[PDB]
């Protein structure tokens, strides 16, 4: 029904919705993680085991994508999961229609592109940060290897990298975002929760696919 | 949270070497038991047999 937005003004125009959605997942991410890290304890107690069960899964997507020298991107790939995972876990579960704000919806951080490709920017610099402090600053990954003539297939794909992965992000939380706002407005809420939970499915997932995608640059541009 | 990751696996990789260790020095103790009783056995029988073939 609507894809717009309201915009604050601090000189510029930026989206109110993006800001105030996205406090949300950072409260949620701290304020939780926070409570577990107060007293730990060498058997994990009660609400420990899930985060650290998370702690040995972003290590499993970091070392099988990058190698060895893990360790030192844990928590970036640690926070390019959560950020995108609760996002999207926000959008489904959060019951955010009761709340009206008087310009636009209230249902996620990265229902725009203003998140997406924000998020593909800093995985970006991520493998040209590797990419530029293990190997030369002289020469690196995009020199032309294999053959000489490979110079616009190698050009072009440094554009591709973050463009697809962005809209890849983008498009399936505004796909999965919509369905909802669609599917209400035709029948109460009682028939599109099997289309909710066929959402909420991919809507993990493709956090799931970022971060472990996101990782698989690291490791090439370290080669 | 990744200091208590090391911090379980560490402490029970510890005890496995220090288990290790414990093995090692059982398997010095059996041998250095062999030596003090060969030790003592052949003490005597070169003593008797010296003495033996000197006072004969």
């Amino acid at each position: 029904v609507g894809q717009h937005f309201y915009w604050q003004i601090g000189g510029f125009q930026i989206h109110g919705q993006v800001l105030i959605t996205s406090w949300v997942v950072i409260a949620i991410l701290l304020g939780s993680a926070a409570i577990a890290v107060r007293s730990p304890q060498t058997i994990p107690t009660g609400g420990q085991n899930f985060f650290e069960y998370v702690l040995e899964f972003i290590r499993d997507v970091s070392k099988t994508q990058i190698g060895e020298e893990y360790r030192p991107w844990v928590p970036f790939i640690g926070t390019m999961f959560l950020f995108i995972f609760v996002s999207n876990w926000s959008g489904a579960l959060l019951p955010w229609k009761i709340i009206q704000l008087p310009h636009g919806e209230l249902a996620a951080p990265t229902n725009d592109i203003n998140t997406t490709v924000a998020l593909a920017l800093l995985t970006s610099v991520a493998y040209f940060y590797a990419g530029l402090t293990k190997k030369g600053l002289g020469y690196f990954g995009k020199y032309i290897q294999p053959t000489p003539i490979l110079l616009p297939i190698n050009i072009l794909e440094d554009f591709t990298k973050p463009l697809s992965l962005s809209f890849r992000l983008f498009g399936n939380i505004l796909a999965d975002e919509l369905v909802v706002v669609v599917l209400v407005s035709l029948v109460p809420l009682v028939v599109p929760i099997p289309v909710m939970f066929l959402g909420l499915f991919t809507s993990g997932i493709q956090a799931l696919i970022f971060a472990t995608l996101a990782a698989a640059y690291i490791g090439e541009s370290l080669e | 949270l990744g200091d208590f990751m090391d911090k379980r696996d560490a402490s029970i990789k510890e005890q496995l070497s220090g288990v290790k260790d414990t093995s090692s020095e059982v398997k010095q103790l059996e041998e250095q038991a062999n030596a003090v009783m060969r030790a003592a056995r052949a003490e005597i029988s070169a003593a008797l047999n010296k003495m033996k073939k000197e006072t004969q």
